[PDB]
């Protein structure tokens, strides 16, 4: 009824450093 | 103190997904700030006004050496942006060389989605070249000012450790750390040989990817796809970011190799974490990924290979300590390949500006297991490498 692996919402948690030009 | 390399070892800290920072001091008397190390931009900028997420900020009025340039600046990133006031001041790196530089500094007065709640950094050190500085290439970047005013050799190297970072038992679970060696290369941070790829053009640290393999199987794209519209090495980006078409081929191949076809699509898109019981993450079902880079001699390449421990990133504070949860940290880009922390945490990376080249060696601190290790291998014979670069058509 449960089990591994399981998936939960989330993510982001990133840096993404300059736009071109 | 002498500013020797041993003093610089371990001078970076971070929280996972929030960049790596070095301590700096600005102004007279010195004001201490933590500064994100960003090889993907070229402005030095610091929080200079209150913000809910800033523990501290730069106070120009407290510095007798501050000089106002009377010009504004706006800087947009792939994520986040800020604007502020240009000026110059004296700057030092307490665990860096033993020197004091007069540098350009953007004093940040407004920002959006730039500072991160709880992050421990208050500014950014853009280490790339003047061509991508704002407002334009006349604003000399920090590292240029450092080299011009001092005798520091024109190179730096980065060892980003990720969860390979020695911590006390009582330190916060997401803490990472590393080293920025300014002015040279420290032999304690890597094993084996350093292999170099040319810096294609000095704007970003642009490089050329000539082949991609997953699980030792060629992705079989035209190599121009890997570098569309550039490929860069970026300490201020978390993920390995890939052009759309390459991303889609990468996911297909990773799924096939690991038999995870049934994992939900949100996982692959970075909208859902995967969770296993603590200690039981099945690393061995996931493939290694290799990027072959243009080498230093005609028709010669080498490859860097990372493990699932680099591209499945641990996420704390989302489930019971009884479980280990991960974010898939390979993602889509419409601005070219970015070799972010996912790539750099496998390797000691030397930004050899003096020789227009980037070196990679296996990092002494990369996360791996008893069966596999990150690798840097060559040489390989590879034809038509120059054709791999993008040109405005």
């Amino acid at each position: 009824g449960g089990g591994y692996p399981y998936f939960i919402p989330x993510g982001x948690g990133e840096v993404n450093x300059v736009a071109e030009x | 103190r002498r500013g020797s390399f041993v003093e610089m070892v371990d001078n970076l800290r971070g929280k996972s997904g929030q960049g790596y920072y070095v301590e700096m001091t600005v102004g007279s008397p010195p004001q201490t700030l933590n500064i994100l190390v960003d090889t993907g931009s070229s402005n030095f900028a610091v929080g200079a006004a209150p913000h809910p997420f800033l523990h501290r900020y730069y106070q120009r009025q407290l510095s007798s050496t501050y000089r106002d340039l009377r010009k504004g600046v706006y800087v947009p990133y792939t994520q986040g942006k800020w604007e502020g006031e240009l000026g110059t001041d004296l700057v030092s790196i307490p665990h860096g060389p033993n020197v004091t530089v007069r540098a350009n500094i953007a004093a940040i007065t407004e920002s959006d989605k730039f500072f991160i709640n709880g992050s421990n950094w208050e500014g950014i050190l853009g280490l790339a070249y003047a061509e991508i500085a704002r407002p334009d290439d006349s604003l000399e970047p920090f590292f240029d000012s450092l080299v011009k005013q001092t005798h520091v050799p024109n190179l730096f190297s980065l060892q980003l450790c990720g969860a390979g970072f020695p911590l006390n038992q009582s330190e916060v679970l997401a803490s990472v750390g590393g080293s920025m060696i300014i002015g040279g290369i420290d032999h304690s941070l890597y094993t084996g040989s350093l292999w170099y790829t040319p810096i294609r053009r000095e704007w970003y640290y642009e490089v050329i990817i000539v082949r991609v393999e997953i699980n030792g199987q060629d992705l079989k794209m035209d190599c121009k796809e890997y570098n569309y519209d550039k490929s860069i090495v970026d300490s201020g980006t978390t993920n390995l970011r890939l052009p759309k078409k390459v991303f889609e081929a990468a996911v297909k191949s990773i799924k096939a190799a690991s038999s995870t076809e049934k994992f939900p699509d949100g996982f692959w898109l970075g909208e859902q974490l995967v969770c296993w019981q603590a200690g039981t993450t099945p690393w061995n079902i996931f493939p290694v990924i290799s990027l072959y880079l243009m080498g230093e001699v005609t028709n010669q390449s080498f490859r860097i290979t990372i493990l699932p421990q680099q591209y499945l990133r641990p996420v704390e504070d989302v489930a019971t300590s009884q479980d280990d949860c991960y974010k898939f940290a390979i993602s889509q880009s419409s601005t070219g390949t970015v070799m972010g922390a996912v790539i750099m945490e496998g390797f000691y990376v030397v930004f050899d500006r003096a020789r227009k080249r980037i070196g990679f060696a296996v990092s002494a601190c990369h996360v791996h297991d008893e069966f596999r290790t990150a690798a840097v291998e060559g040489p390989f014979v590879t034809l038509d490498m120059e054709d791999c670069g993008y040109n405005i058509p």
